[PDB]
DNA sequence: ATACCCCCCCTTCGGTGCTTTGCACCGAAGGGGGGG
């Protein structure tokens, strides 16, 4: 009852909605008349130009233009809670309020902006549905009701999502019942009609996809859809379901499933043997359900990372050995050319930022990589990168550096020169080594950089174990110097394989189309 | 009591709407006990859902501070209110401050909290505290008084600041004074025992009239590092090719740098590792090249109209550089920030302290912070930079993904 | 039933900026899970 309202306005420029209403419909009259008694929806005179659309179901009142015209509201919520971040609590209770919306008044000035004309005109004394800031308004009011109790005693832990009021304590059962009854009365004092205490839930619960037990937690059981023929839409649904399941079940691979999606809702496509085999494997993994555990601040987080191949990693955050708190996978590939170390540092950054978001602290990593390897990589890479803290763990596959491009010239190795060109307004490659070895060749759909990479590939092709190269373009230097492993361009993959086969390679750069050193001949033929 | 100066934005564009990044549990735990105290003393007040504006917040630990502090990222507010300070009031930049023997920096922002702020503008400076595992929404607070770290606050407070410091300027005309954000720079040509004496005297003077403030750097002792070419007796084809390429790169910076005899010297497809004779003509060319490189770039000039852009290149072994300029290929300043002390402990911390040094030097010399082009990935920088931050100012940075493989400021 | 918002996950566009003409890159959208 004593709930002070919140000012409401709109974006400047023009008043509220102006679309004609509709009295007649599928009766629907006595429903709203009842709220006139206690004033939830009151009667207003015929002087309201702010006409609103009308809707009733079995009242999701339409505001398709009002939401477009309402002033911007800041996001009250910033995500969804996760079970792993909940501390061990003995007693727990749920008190989901009744509809959460018909006990909170609406601002006095704003009532004129909305109307409900069913011959006559009714004003809303209460928050409607399909409203821009209704979750925010209720959430702020709901905190304004809660905070005296939390200030009175902070032992009781209270979570709150949308319209729900999760209470937890480490007290006995009867004391918890007394405290929750006191909370019920305190909430009622501000005019909330919560469901009866007999209707409160007792564990195991069912939350937003998660079933919670006195000492464990997991997701609600799911099944994998099966059909002889798959359209794209069902493939996307399966990918989403697998990604959702990947939060607690260790070792879930959804990538080479997802490559099938690269060929595209209702459209139907054939399948692949890899897809069927790995779907069967995933079904075998999901056959037996596993359990998580709950946070314990008297200990520390120790995450581990493993590599599954072709740019995919899995992590398993826990506190007690072989008792997972959470599990996940990282597979996204941004950019074009990365090795495994760059993706590993992206993975550790994502794991630590997620751990900060969830548990508010970072885990002491366990990485499958040698100390000296990371030391060399961070002392040699021109960018600045960091890893929080990590201990070596022996688990194959072991991420490491594949090939080392030499920083010094070497004797006993032939010095190749490379060059190519194309048409600015369909290119060619041609170069002269220190002895006249030329392998000029055209190619289609190429440009300067493509033919430079082609010339590098040719030089690697017609060289020995040790060879030095001089290039007229920095693009190839930028590509190869990063020690890349996988690439969109197959030529780059071939070049990487060639450098892996060889032992020692050294490079250099010269200005292009300048006739300096060996640039005269290599820029003459092509 | 004390009146307030109304603050108005530039019509046509919106206010700050930056999402607040997550924070460590200890940062939240300290910010709660700091913002509750700030609200008790009427400095800040809560607000409801109707406020569509939000700015971040994070609790740093000041240099050799047993307590914590607080910073609110007011970058967007300054981005929208630059014209307020560019028109309303502008303190002249002392040309002699660059040439002073030594200066001291004091945190004088406390008095910024004793001046009420405008009513209309008071809405815009709203900041959200995060929550652990997002169990409860952000407790969105509002600055009732002038905020620490906001660019326009010194513009309002400089009248009373001048009124306070006029006696000190009168009795001590030698001292030079420069205020930037919440920090004050006092410049003297005194010795350590006298510079410290005058700084403690100024602190006591501020104490005598109800202003409390809780290191030493030398503007004159900063020297630009000119690029030089390597010199030795036995040169190879690879080394001379590298020298010719570097002469090319540097011809962009220096108009008079030329390479034609060395380019004509290399005509055959020779091995890199062989030893090649170097003619006396190339000796004279190299001598002239080094003479050009030693001299500072001719025609270097500064324009306050444009913004300052600072690139940083990591040369390894605990060494970084920093190049500050406005117009491409004509650097206004270059430097070399080296330390092996923190190399074994951290790598991003080096970049943070380098950025702090660059912005402090730019504020001492030219008076405006540089726009940084950091050599780091966006998310790894945004995750950890606050853990190694101690300066109440926040510079603007943008990560150039392009690889600057040249690195000819230092081979 | 057909409209309404939050984190996560992917794939596929557009635009940026030369690294200037392909290319590497990143942000915004379009579906998926969870639902509210
Ligand atoms: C089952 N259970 C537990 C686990 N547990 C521990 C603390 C709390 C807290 F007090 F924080 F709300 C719980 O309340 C919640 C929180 C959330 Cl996100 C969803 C749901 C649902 N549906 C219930 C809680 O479920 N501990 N002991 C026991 O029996």
């Amino acid at each position: 009852s004593p709930i002070e309202t919140v000012p409401v306005k709109l974006k400047p420029g023009m008043d509220g909605p102006k679309v004609k209403q509709w009295p007649l419909t599928e009766a629907l009259v006595e429903i709203c008349t009842e709220m006139e008694k206690e004033g939830k929806i009151s009667k207003i005179g015929p002087e309201n130009p702010y006409n609103t659309p009308v809707f009733a179901c079995k009242k999701l009142v339409d505001f398709r233009e009002l939401n477009k015209r309402t002033q911007d509201f800041w996001e009250v919520q910033l995500g969804i809670p996760h079970p792993a971040g909940l501390k061990k609590k003995k007693s727990v209770t749920v008190l989901d309020v009744g509809d959460a919306y018909f006990s909170v008044p609406l601002d006095e000035d704003f009532r004129k902006y909305t109307a409900f004309t069913i011959p006559i005109r009714y004003q809303y004394n209460v928050l409607p549905q399909g409203w821009k800031g209704s979750p925010a308004i209720f959430q702020s009011s709901m905190t304004k009701i809660l905070e005296p109790f939390k200030k009175q005693n902070p032992d009781i832990v209270i979570y709150q999502y949308i319209d729900d009021l999760y209470v937890g304590s480490d007290l006995e059962i009867g004391q918890h019942r007394t405290k929750i009854e006191e909370l019920r009365q305190h909430l009622l004092r501000w005019g909330l009609t919560t469901p009866d205490k007999k209707h409160q839930k007792e564990p195991p619960f069912l939350w937003m996809g998660y079933e919670l037990h006195p000492d464990k937690w997991t997701v609600q059981p799911i099944v994998l859809p099966e059909k002889d023929s798959w359209t794209v839409n069902d493939i996307q649904k399966l990918v989403g379901k697998l990604n959702w399941a990947s939060q607690i079940y260790p070792g879930i691979k959804v990538r080479q499933l997802s490559k099938l999606l690269r060929g595209t809702l209702t459209e139907v496509i054939p399948l692949t043997e890899e897809a069927e085999l790995e779907l069967a494997e995933n079904r075998e993994i999901l056959k037996e359900p596993v359990h998580g555990v709950y946070y314990d601040p008297s200990k520390d987080l120790i995450a581990e990372i493993q590599k599954q191949g072709q740019g995919q990693w899995t992590y398993q955050i826990y506190q007690e050995p072989f008792k997972n708190l959470k599990t996940g996978k990282y597979a996204r590939m941004r950019g074009a050319h990365t090795n495994d170390v760059k993706q590993l540092t992206e993975a550790v950054q994502k794991i630590t930022t997620e751990s900060i978001v969830i548990w508010g602290k970072t885990p002491k990593f366990k990485l499958p990589i040698q100390k000296e390897t990371w030391e060399t990589w961070w002392t040699e890479y021109w960018q600045a990168t960091w890893i929080p803290e990590w201990e070596f763990v022996n688990t194959p596959p072991l991420v490491k550096l594949w090939y080392q491009l030499e920083k010094e010239p070497i004797v006993g190795a032939e010095t190749f020169y490379v060059d190519g060109a194309a048409n600015r307004e369909l290119g060619k490659a041609g170069y002269v080594t220190n002895k006249g070895r030329q392998k000029v060749v055209p190619l289609t759909n190429t440009t300067n950089q493509k033919t430079e990479l082609q010339a590098i590939y040719l030089a690697l092709q017609d060289s020995g174990l040790e060879v030095n190269i001089v290039t007229n373009s920095q693009y190839a230097l930028g590509i190869i110097q990063a020690q890349p492993d996988k690439s969109e361009s197959e030529l780059v993959n071939q070049i990487i394989e060639q450098l892996i086969k060889k032992e020692k390679v050294y490079l250099a750069w010269v200005p292009a189309h300048k006739g300096i050193g060996g640039n005269e001949q290599v820029d003459k033929l092509v | 009591p004390i009146e307030t100066v109304p603050v108005k934005l530039k019509p046509g564009m919106d206010g700050p709407k930056v999402k607040q990044w997550p924070l460590t549990e200890e940062k939240i735990k300290a910010l709660v006990e700091i913002c509750t105290e700030m609200e008790k003393e009427g400095k800040i007040s809560k607000i409801g859902p109707e406020n569509p504006y939000n700015t971040p917040v994070f609790a740093i630990k000041k240099k050799d501070s047993t307590k914590w502090r607080k910073l609110v990222d007011f970058r967007e507010l300054n981005k929208r209110t630059q014209d307020f300070w560019e028109v309303q009031l502008g303190i002249p930049h002392p040309a002699g401050l660059k040439k002073k023997k030594s200066v001291t920096v004091l945190d004088v922002g406390d008095a910024y909290f004793s001046v009420p702020l405008d009513e209309d503008f008071r809405k815009y400076t709203a900041f959200t505290i995060p929550s652990i595992n997002n169990k409860t929404p952000g407790i969105r607070y509002q600055y009732n008084v002038l905020p620490q770290g906001w660019k326009g606050s010194p513009a309002i407070f400089q009248s009373s600041m001048t009124k306070i410091l006029e006696p000190f300027k009168k009795q001590n005309p030698d001292i030079v004074i420069y205020q930037y954000m919440d920090d004050l720079y006092v410049g003297s040509d005194l010795e350590i025992g006298q510079h410290r004496t005058k700084i403690e005297e100024l602190r006591q003077h501020l104490l005598r009239w109800g202003l409390t403030t809780p290191y030493e750097l030398h503007p004159d002792k900063w020297t630009v590092q000119p690029i030089v070419l390597p010199e030795k007796d036995s040169w190879t084809v690879n080394d001379i090719q590298k020298l010719v390429g570097k002469l090319n790169w540097a011809s962009q910076i220096y108009p008079g740098i030329k390479v034609r005899q060395l380019s004509k010297l290399l005509r055959g497809t020779k091995a890199l590792t062989e030893v090649i004779p170097l003619t006396e003509e190339a000796e004279l060319e190299l001598a002239e090249n080094r003479e050009i490189l030693k001299e500072p770039v001719h025609g270097v000039y500064y324009d306050p109209s444009k913004d300052l852009i600072a690139e940083i290149q990591k040369q390894g072994q605990g060494q970084w550089t920093y190049q500050i300029y406005q117009e491409p290929f004509k650097n206004l300043k270059t430097g070399k920030y080296a330390r092996m002390r923190g190399a074994h402990t951290n790598d991003v911390k080096q970049l943070t302290e380098a950025v702090q040094k660059i912005t402090t030097e730019s504020i001492v010399i030219w008076g405006k912070t540089p726009k940084f082009k950091l050599p780091i990935q966006k998310e790894t920088w945004e995750t950890w930079w606050t853990e190694y931050w101690q300066a109440t100012w926040i510079p603007e940075w943008e990560f150039v993904n392009t690889p600057p493989l040249v690195k000819l400021w230092y081979q």
